[PDB]
């Protein structure tokens, strides 16, 4: 499983 | 319409857990990297991660 | 072999 | 509001460090993918990095 | 405009480009995203691919 | 541990 | 070491 | 003015990359085109890109 990306703002 | 390449549990509620193999509609992708999404298996609505699928 | 980036919007 | 889901020690003076189950409000997300917060847990204000949290 | 392939890359849909490192590319398209649209100098054959994956030439 | 992101414009 | 980000636009 | 250090080595994957060792210390002179930012080391004077996940302000 590949890392989570950066939330949205 | 897009797919799942692997499985995610969901880390907040409005995100979408799904297991991999799971299809999607993306309602709504100009908010970032976190897409708003319709599992067509659940119906459920809900955010996921655009690096967690592929185009069917 | 590195993560993907996440996928151009649609 | 955000929860910090891993632990992060700040690699400038500017950068917040925190542990996992730590809680944040948001200060300014405008300026990219680290953004400034505040603890709610010290006070401290600093940038995080915006993969590290979640929205509670 | 042209690109070189660090790693291998095996295509996760239809449109993806399919490579092996040292493969070259020109780049046909590249204001979509994180994903370019480029041809492989090798086979002639277009589609998408993921732009960590390469360097410039 | 992720990596982290790309450091914000100067 | 990092994985590398994606490269700038041509 | 905007001071930046690297926290880890990078050997250069082309020409216009700057290789460098971890503590190195770079002058920012663009970085409005992406995720790579033009620098000027302050060890050697070179110029060339590098990743900006690679650094962190001084």
């Amino acid at each position: 499983a590949p890392p989570l990306p950066p939330r949205n703002r | 319409l897009f797919v799942a390449l692997y499985d995610y549990e969901a880390r907040t509620e409005d995100d979408l857990s799904f297991h991999k193999g799971e299809k999607f509609q993306i309602l709504n992708s100009s908010e970032g990297d976190w897409w708003e999404a319709r599992s067509l298996t659940t119906g459920e609505t809900g955010y996921i991660p655009s690096n967690y699928v592929a185009p069917v």
